[PDB]
C-alpha cells in the first residue's frame, strides 16, 4: 500500500490538480511527453506511485478529473505540460452546475456516479497498491461542493479500508460572488465530517494576505496560489517521496494527529514562505522557520493559534538539519508557549525530517496544527447560514430542486457537534 | 557453543546490523569479495573468528548469518543494493510489502505471526548448515513497535523451539525527554513484559545519551543516525571481542551470563565504553588506565539518560582490548573501591570482572574514536535502571489516563486488559528491583 | 608530594604565567612548541624539574600543569595563539564565556562559583593524572577584579578541600598614585578580607617600582607589560630554583612557609631580587655577590613601592643562584651586621634564610637584563606595606562614605556589612604589622 491516486474535481480544483502534477514533474524531473528523466531509483518508485508506466517508456498520471464544462478540461489538455494526460483520466460532463449544492449531485451527479465508480474501479484493478486518495476541490464552487461530497460518500461506502485526504479550499466569509456559495459549503461539510477522515483547511483570503506580504502583488494570481498549495502538498508527501531519517505513512500521521475519529480539519503552514529575494537579506535558519510557523497570519487555514488552544501539532522538515537542534527548538517553543500548547499529553509534537531538500531551498517545513479557535471559522459560516436564508430569499429555487429543511437542521447540528468538540476539550 | 545467531528486526535494527557487519569486516579487513579476505590469515578467519557470526562455505566465502526481517520495502531495497546482500544469502533475508502498523499493533498480531513459521524453518535450515550454537543475538529498537513486536515473536518462538541457549536482545531505548511517536512508550511497555518472559539477557542503550557523547567526546556539530549505528557496532564488537579474537584471559558468552544475570529475575545490564574522545584530545595528551576506569563511571559513557551515582553497585564486567597490564587495572580497581564513586553494597561488591583480549579497538572512518591501544567495555548492573524505568512509567501512567488512542488498539489486536497487565508487570519489576537493591 | 600545581587567573595572571613558562622552558633548553625540544637533557630530568611542573604524560610531552582561567574571551584567544596552547590542553585552559562585571562585583558572586565547579573537577582530574602536591601557586592582579576575585575564590575552595598544602598567591598591587579603575579600592579591601579567611603566603608587587627600574636600571624609555612579566618570571624562577635544581642548601616550599610566617598571623611578606642592571652595564661591572646583597637591601631592588629602610627588619629569606662563595655571604652577613641602618629587632635578628642553588641564573633575550651567573633574592617582611594599605584604606573609606559606588555594589549582590568587615579586617592587618614592629 504505497500508491496514491490524486482525485480532481471542482471548477477550480482542476487547476490545483493540474498544478500539482506540474510541480511533481518539476521537482523530481519528468518530460511533458512522458519519458522518464528523474534520478535515480527512489524517484522511479514514486513514478510507480503517482503515474502509470505506459508503452515506449511513457508515463501517464493517475488522476481522476470529474467536473462539468468540458471546454475547460480541453483547454488545459492542449497545454504543453498537460500532454501526457490519459483520455481515461478526465471524465467530464455537460454543462454547468449553476453554483448550487443540489444540481451538483442530486440532479446531475445521479447519472455520472455510475461512470466515475467504474473508472475508479478500473484504476483499482490496474494498481492494487492503492492506499489513499488526494482530492483537490473548491468548497464554495458549485461543481466542487456538489460533486465532491458525493464521490467522497461513495468512496467511504464502497472502500472503507482506503484512506481519505482532501485539500478543499474554504470560501471567504468577508467577500463572496454570491450568497449561495457558503450555503453550498455548509451543505457539503454536513457530509464531509462523516465520510472523510482527513481534510485540510485553505482560505482564499489567507492566500490573498500571504501574496500581499511576501509576493507583494496588488491583484492575487490564482496560478501562484495553485503553486503555493502544490508545494505544500509536495512538502507533505515528502515522507513517502524521498527516504529520510524517519519516514511515516499517512495512516501513521493520522493515528497520531487526532485522538478521535473527529478533528479532520487541519491548519496548513508552509516554510520558507519568504518574499522574493529575502533569502539573501535574511539567513535561512530553523528558528526563523519556527517563528513563521508560529505566526497567526502566515497560516493559510486560517485561524489564530493564540486565541485558540494547541491540540495536536506536527511540523515535518526537509533538508539537512540537526536532530538535537530541532529537539531543543521544539522544547523551547513548548515551554515559552505553555499557555497555548496543551499540557496533559504533555508532548503533542510529531516531526518527520526529510533527507533531501526542495529545489531552490536549502531547507523547508510543513506545519500542521490543531487549534480551538477554528470554531470561529465555522461559526461565521454558521452565522451566515442564519443570516442569508432567514429572510427566505431565493428559497423557491431550493424547494424546486427538492431540498428540505431537515438537511439544513442536520448541517446546523453537525456544526453544533463540532463546536461542542471544540470545547470538550475546552479552549 | 561456537555459533551465535544474530537477527536484525525493524528499520533501526537493520541499520545497526549493517553497521555491525561493516565494522566486523573492517576489523578483519574484509572486502565484499574475500574468499576469506583473502585467504592468508589466521587469525582473521579462520580460525575463530570468523566462525561465530560468518557462515563458512565450501569455497571459503564467509557468509554473515543475518536475518533481515522487515515489512517496509524501502529498507529492504536499501540493504539489498549494498554489497552486504552479496555477503549474505538471498534466501536468508525476508521481504515485506506493507508495514505492520504504528507501531506495535500488527507487529505482534497474528498477521506478523504468519511469517513466524517461515523464518523458523529458515533458522532451522541455517542451524542445519552450520554446527553448534552458543546463543541468539537480537538487534531491534524498543522505540519501533514493529521491530519490538516482531523481535518478541521471534524470541518467543525460539524459546519454545530450542530453549537451550541464552537469548541475547540488544534493545535501543528512545530519548526520555522527547518522543517522536506518541505510541512509543506504549510499544516499549508492552514489549518489556514480553521480553521479561522470553529474554534471558537484555541491553539498554539510549539514543539521546549517544547523541550527547558524539557531540561532547567526538565534538561533531551535526549528529547522525549512522554515527549512532557505528557506536553500537563498536559496542557489540567489544562484547564479543574475546569470541572473535583470542586473548590472555578469554571469556565466554556464558561468562557474561554468569556475570550479568545474578538473580531469578534480573536480566538488565548497562553498557559503558571508555575511552571515547576526539582525535585532538588524544593528540594533546594520552590517558592512563586509572583515568579510563574513572571515565567508565561517568554518566556520559553509561549510554543512558540517568545518573549512575544515585544507583547502587552490583556485579559488573569490564572487557579490555589490546595489550593491558594486569596490575594497572588491579591498581585501578582497588582505587575505585577506595574512591567509593558508586555506592557499594554489602553482598555483591567483589564483582569487578576483568576480561582481556588481544584484539585492539578499531576506529571507523565515519565516526571519530579515541585512538588508544587498549579499550574498556564496562557491563554494569547499577540500580539506576529502575530510575529510568520509573521515568518512562510515569509518562506511561500519565498518558494511559486518557491515552487518546485506545480505540485503535482494542480493535486491531489488543485490549485494555493487556495494557493494564503490562503496567502492573512493569511496576512489579521496579518494586522487586528496588527491594533487592535497598535491602542492604 | 614534590609536585607543584600553578593557577593563572585574570588577564595579568595569564600574561605572567606565559612569561613564567617561557623562561622555564628557556632555562632547561625546551622549545615552546613541544616534543621536546629537547630533554630531559643533563639534568633537565632528575632532579625535577622538569617533571614537577613540566609533567611528562604517556604521550611523551612535558606539559606544564597550569590552569588558565579568565572570564575574558580576548585573553583566552591570546593564550591560544601562542604555541604553549599546543603544549597545554583545552581542559587546562578554561575558556571564559562572558566577563562578570568591572571587575570584582560579580567575579566573586555566584557566577564565579559556577565556573569554580568546572575547574574543580579539572583539578581532581589533574590530581588523578599526577598524584602529589607541594603547594598551590596563584598568579593574578588586583587591578583586574575578575583575576583577584576568581583567584581568591578558588584559593578559599582548595583550602577548605585539602588545607594541608601551602598557598603561594602572586598578587599585582596597583600604585597608590594611579587608579586605572575606580573599582580597585573596593577590590583590594575585599581581597585582604578574603586573605584573612585563607592565606598561606601572598607576594606584593607594584608596577610603578618595576617601571621605574626599567627606566633607570634597564635604561628602557617606555617599560612594557612584557618586561614586567619577564621580571616576575625571573623572581619566581629563582624562588622555585631550590626545588628544581640541586644545591648545598636546598630549601623546601613548606620550609619557606616556616621561614615567612613568624607571628600567629603573617600572610604578606615582601619580595626583592637583584642584580637587575643593563646589558652594557652588566658587561662593565663584575662585582661579587657581596655588592649584590648590599644592593638588594636597598629599596631600589624591591620592585615594590615600599622602603625596607623605613620599615623595621623582620623575617627575611636570602636565596642565592649560581656560583656562591660562602665567604662572600659571610662578608655580606658581616657587613649587614655592621650596617645597623634598620632597627635590629629582638625576635628575628639572626635570621636571613639562606638559599643556595648551583644552577646559574638565566634571563630571556627579550628582557634587557643580561644573563648573570650570580643572583641574590631577599624576601623580607616589612611594615611599610601596612602604611601602603592604610593609604588604600583611607581612599576606600572616603569612597565608602560617599556611597557613590555602594548603590551599584548592593545591586550586584553586596551588603554594607561586607564592606564593613573588610575594612575592619584590613585595619586589623595594618595594626598587626604595626604591633609586630613596635614590639621591638
Amino acid at each position: 500500500m504505497r500508491e496514491i491516486i490524486h482525485i480532481s474535481t471542482g471548477q477550480c480544483g482542476n487547476q490545483i490538480g493540474a498544478a500539482f502534477w506540474e510541480t511533481i514533474c518539476g521537482e523530481h524531473g519528468l518530460d511533458f511527453n512522458g519519458t522518464y528523466h528523474g534520478h535515480d531509483d527512489i524517484q522511479k518508485e514514486r513514478l510507480n506511485v503517482y503515474f502509470n508506466e505506459a508503452s515506449s517508456g511513457k508515463w501517464v498520471p493517475r488522476s481522476i478529473n470529474v467536473d462539468l464544462e468540458p471546454g475547460t478540461i480541453d483547454a488545459v489538455r492542449n497545454s504543453a505540460i498537460g500532454n501526457l494526460f490519459r483520455p481515461d483520466n478526465y471524465i467530464f460532463g455537460q454543462s454547468s452546475a449553476g453554483n448550487v449544492w443540489a444540481k451538483g449531485h442530486y440532479t446531475e451527479g445521479a447519472e455520472l456516479v455510475d461512470s466515475v465508480m467504474d473508472v475508479i474501479r478500473r484504476e483499482a484493478e490496474g494498481c492494487d497498491s492503492l492506499q489513499g486518495f488526494q482530492i483537490t476541490h473548491s468548497l464554495g464552487g458549485g461543481t466542487g461542493s456538489g460533486m465532491g461530497t458525493l464521490l467522497i460518500s461513495k468512496i467511504r461506502e464502497e472502500f472503507p479500508d482506503r484512506m481519505m485526504a482532501t485539500f478543499s479550499v474554504l470560501p471567504s466569509p468577508k467577500t463572496s460572488d454570491t450568497v449561495v456559495e457558503p450555503y453550498n459549503a455548509t451543505l457539503s461539510v454536513h457530509q464531509l465530517v462523516e465520510h472523510s477522515d482527513e481534510t485540510f483547511c485553505i482560505d482564499n483570503e489567507a492566500l490573498y494576505d500571504i501574496c500581499q506580504r511576501t509576493l507583494k502583488l496588488n491583484q492575487p494570481s490564482y496560478g501562484d496560489l495553485n503553486n503555493l498549495v502544490s508545494s505544500v502538498m509536495s512538502g507533505v508527501t515528502t515522507s513517502l517521496r524521498y527516504p529520510g531519517q524517519l519516514n511515516s505513512d499517512l495512516r501513521k500521521l493520522a493515528v497520531n494527529l487526532v485522538p478521535f475519529p473527529r478533528l479532520h480539519f487541519f491548519m496548513v503552514g508552509y516554510a520558507p514562505l519568504t518574499a522574493i529575494g529575502s533569502q539573501s537579506f535574511r539567513s535561512l535558519t530553523v528558528p526563523e522557520l519556527t517563528q513563521q510557523m508560529f505566526d497567526a497570519k502566515n497560516m493559510m487555514a486560517a485561524a489564530d493559534p493564540r486565541n485558540g488552544r494547541y491540540l495536536t501539532v506536527a511540523a515535518f522538515f526537509r533538508g539537512k538539519v540537526s536532530v538535537k537542534e530541532v529537539e531543543d527548538e521544539m522544547h523551547k517553543v513548548q515551554s515559552k508557549n505553555s499557555d497555548y500548547f496543551v499540557e496533559w499529553i504533555p508532548n503533542n509534537v510529531q516531526t518527520a525530517v526529510c533527507s533531501v531538500a526542495p529545489q531552490g531551498l536549502d531547507m523547508a517545513a510543513t506545519f500542521i496544527a490543531n487549534s480551538t479557535s477554528i470554531q470561529e471559522l465555522f461559526k461565521r459560516v454558521g452565522d451566515q447560514f442564519s443570516a442569508m436564508f432567514k429572510r427566505k430569499a431565493f428559497l423557491h429555487w431550493y424547494t424546486s430542486e427538492g431540498m428540505d429543511e431537515l438537511e439544513f437542521s442536520e448541517a446546523e447540528s453537525n456544526m453544533n457537534d463540532l463546536v461542542s468538540e471544540y470545547q470538550q476539550y475546552q479552549e | 557453543m561456537r555459533e551465535v545467531i544474530s537477527i536484525n528486526v525493524g528499520q533501526a535494527g537493520c541499520q545497526i546490523g549493517n553497521a555491525c557487519w561493516e565494522l566486523y569486516s573492517l576489523e578483519h579487513g574484509i572486502k565484499p569479495d574475500g574468499h576469506l579476505e583473502d585467504g592468508l590469515s589466521k587469525p582473521k578467519g579462520g580460525e575463530e573468528g570468523f566462525s561465530t557470526f560468518f557462515h563458512e562455505t565450501g569455497y571459503g566465502k564467509f557468509v554473515p548469518r543475518a536475518i533481515y526481517v522487515d515489512l517496509e520495502p524501502n529498507v529492504i531495497d536499501e540493504v539489498r543494493n549494498g554489497p552486504y546482500k552479496d555477503l549474505f544469502h538471498p534466501e536468508q533475508l525476508i521481504s515485506g510489502k506493507e508495514d505492520a502498523a504504528n507501531n506495535y499493533a500488527r507487529g505482534h498480531y497474528t498477521v506478523g505471526r504468519e511469517i513466524l513459521g517461515d523464518v523458523l524453518d529458515r533458522i532451522r535450515k541455517l542451524a542445519d548448515q552450520c554446527d553448534g550454537l552458543q546463543g541468539f543475538l537480537f538487534t531491534h529498537s524498543l522505540g519501533g513497535g514493529t521491530g519490538s513486536g516482531l523481535g518478541s515473536l521471534l524470541l518467543e518462538e525460539l524459546s519454545a523451539e530450542y530453549g537451550k541457549k541464552s537469548k541475547l536482545e540488544f534493545a535501543v531505548y528512545p530519548a526520555p525527554q522527547v518522543s517522536t511517536s506518541v505510541v512509543e512508550p506504549y510499544n516499549t511497555v508492552l514489549t518489556t513484559h514480553t521480553t521479561l518472559e522470553h529474554a534471558d539477557c537484555t541491553f539498554m542503550v539510549d539514543n539521546e545519551a549517544i547523541y550527547d557523547m558524539c557531540k561532547r567526546n567526538l565534538d561533531i556539530p551535526r549528529p547522525s543516525f549512522a554515527n549512532l549505528n557505528n557506536l553500537i557496532a563498536q559496542v557489540v564488537s567489544s562484547v564479543t571481542a574475546s569470541l572473535r579474537f583470542d586473548g590472555s584471559l578469554n571469556v565466554d558468552l556464558n561468562e557474561f551470563q554468569t556475570n550479568l544475570v545474578p538473580y531469578p529475575r534480573i536480566h538488565f545490564p548497562l553498557v559503558s565504553y571508555s575511552p571515547v574522545l576526539s582525535k585532538s584530545k588524544a593528540f594533546h595528551e594520552s590517558n592512563s588506565v586509572s583515568e579510563i576506569t574513572n571515565a567508565c563511571f561517568e554518566p556520559g559513557n553509561q549510554m543512558v539518560k540517568c545518573d549512575p551515582r544515585d544507583g547502587k553497585y552490583m556485579a559488573t564486567c569490564l572487557l579490555y582490548r589490546g595489550d593491558v597490564v594486569t596490575r594497572d587495572v588491579q591498581r585501578a580497581v582497588e582505587q575505585v573501591k577506595n574512591k567509593k564513586t558508586v555506592q557499594l553494597v554489602d553482598w555483591c561488591p567483589t564483582g569487578f570482572k576483568i576480561g582481556i583480549c588481544y584484539e585492539p579497538p578499531t576506529a571507523t572512518p565515519n565516526s571519530q574514536l579515541a585512538t588508544v591501544d587498549r579499550a574498556v567495555c564496562m557491563l554494569s548492573n547499577t540500580t539506576s535502571i529502575a530510575e529510568a524505568w520509573k521515568r518512562i512509567d510515569r509518562k506511561f501512567d500519565l498518558m494511559y489516563a486518557k491515552r487518546a488512542f485506545v480505540h485503535w488498539y482494542v480493535g486491531e489486536g489488543m485490549e485494555e486488559g493487556e495494557f493494564t497487565e503490562a503496567r502492573e508487570d512493569l511496576a512489579a519489576l521496579e518494586r522487586d528491583y528496588i527491594e533487592v537493591g535497598a535491602d542492604s
